[PDB]
């Protein structure tokens, strides 16, 4: 009894999340440079938002945070290309702290 | 008559115009060019597109 990779994937729940635009998802950070926050919701790219000026004391690093997904990665193709340009990096929206 | 006596209040006008737009032309030319307002500059627009290069070939 060896769960293959197909039974793997049906159950992840990135899976089942379906379309990630308009999507509350917890992320976590990781990274901090100035006021841009590095989040990591668990998908193959994080994310970077803004520090919200009514509460940026509080985001720090291992902080968990609320995050309204729009795109899992960022592409686009371009006049003249052969392939999408890559951001590298996923697109959501600051909401505020998950909190227990 | 070309008398200067008369003409007082509005050779100051013309006067005080040529001063500002001296130091206007001076500031547009030094301060907002390298205040980069408004949209960003070619010289800093460019590295940002070497970044990412468009790639019209196969690799």
């Amino acid at each position: 009894n060896v769960e293959s990779f197909a039974s793997m994937l049906r159950h992840s729940p990135l899976t089942q999340m379906g379309p990630a635009k308009d999507k509350l998802v917890i992320g976590r950070i990781f990274h901090i440079v100035e006021n841009d926050l590095y989040i990591d919701f668990g998908g193959k790219f994080h994310c970077v938002c803004r520090r919200p000026e009514v509460d940026g004391e509080k985001y720090q690093k291992g902080t968990r945070v609320r995050l309204r997904l729009l795109d899992l990665e960022l592409t686009s193709r371009f006049l003249g290309a052969t392939t999408d340009t890559t951001v590298l990096e996923a697109n959501a929206v600051l909401l505020g702290i998950q909190e227990s | 008559e070309f008398r200067d006596d008369a003409c007082r209040k509005e050779i100051q006008g013309f006067l005080d115009c040529a001063a500002r737009a001296q130091e206007a032309r001076k500031m547009r030319s030094i301060q907002e060019t390298l205040g980069e307002s408004g949209s960003l500059l070619p010289n800093k627009l460019n590295k940002l597109l070497q970044r990412f290069p468009n790639k019209p070939y196969l690799s």
